[PDB]
């Protein structure tokens, strides 16, 4: 919240980072809000901190190099990560696959709703699929 | 339906003897494989593949192709550490994935099976890339903000969308 409150926060988020099952929870929470944010010297230093943080799952920061705010990192080390910038930096085999990958599921999932769609026109019987309205 | 809207539309013992001369072809192919540690035999076990594949340009015939079992010579030839031979093991695959998709699908499936390695998991991830350049996937962006997801849970839905292929192939 306020940098204050956000600050706080982001202490408690930093000492419960040593949990062995912290990512077991949705761990991508804000990661890209947080790119986006990394402002105030406390700010910042904390967004460094979490980033070094989470430098040690490599796919999440591999993720984290695919949300790929390197210009910002520049611009904020040059108004005062390192590791992170030679690990995950320079490290893009992995977004363009999995950006593809993506996209791909995306429009897989669709043409099957649409195909059962039109069998169902077909058959005359309605519709009936679990989570499909 | 046909008839109504557009009617124009609407030799095979050569083919069946490829098939049967692919059953032998990879029966050589899998004795070189037991053979695969001189480089002799490891390129004419490469060899035979090129040859496979192009057995495998052929559209119909995926029928003879399954039939034979190749399926299972092939997920073996996948589990080989020769790396050029599995490269090109997948080429003759994805080019085999266009006649058919449950082919494509019991393939992965099967090799799945096999907290897996990031290098295994990109194995699969490269295999599906190639099953996906399909025109089944093949369709527009949405032109709008998709959201990135984490890999472990790239890995399910990959997992999850291959199953759901199979099957639904599989009512026909």
């Amino acid at each position: 919240p306020n940098k204050t409150l956000l600050l706080s926060v982001l202490r408690v988020i930093t000492r419960l980072l040593d949990f062995p099952e912290a990512m077991v929870l949705p761990w991508h929470e804000v990661l890209e809000p947080c790119l986006n944010c990394l402002s105030d010297s406390e700010i910042v230093q904390e967004l460094t901190c979490f980033l070094h943080r989470l430098a040690s799952h490599k796919d999440y920061a591999v993720v984290l190099c695919c949300l790929g705010a390197k210009e910002i990192l520049s611009k904020v080390l040059d108004k005062h990560g390192c590791e992170l910038r030679d690990l995950v930096t320079e490290c893009e085999k992995y977004a363009q696959l999995y950006s593809n990958l993506t996209s791909s599921i995306l429009a897989g999932c669709i043409q099957m709703v649409l195909g059962q769609i039109e069998d169902h026109r077909r058959t005359h019987q309605p519709i009936n699929i679990p989570f499909f309205d | 339906e046909v008839y109504a809207n557009c009617p124009g539309l609407l030799d095979e013992v050569a083919m069946g003897e490829m098939e049967a001369d692919v059953q032998a072809l990879v029966r050589r192919a899998a004795r070189q494989l037991a053979e695969s540690g001189t480089p002799s035999l490891t390129a004419a076990v490469l060899h035979t593949i090129h040859v496979l594949s192009a057995y495998a340009s052929i559209g119909p015939l995926t029928g003879v192709f399954r039939e034979t079992g190749a399926l299972d010579l092939l997920m073996h030839m996948l589990c080989n550490p020769e790396p050029q031979i599995r490269r090109s093991a997948g080429k003759m695959l994805q080019a085999l994935a266009a006649h058919d998709a449950g082919s494509r699908a019991h393939v992965l499936l099967s090799l799945s099976q096999q907290h897996m390695d990031f290098d295994s998991r990109y194995t699969l991830l490269e295999l599906f890339a190639e099953t996906t350049s399909s025109e089944e996937h093949c369709m527009a962006f949405e032109g709008i903000h998709l959201p990135q997801i984490p890999g472990k849970l790239l890995f399910s839905l990959v997992k999850r969308y291959l199953c759901v292929t199979s099957l639904l192939d599989q009512l026909n």
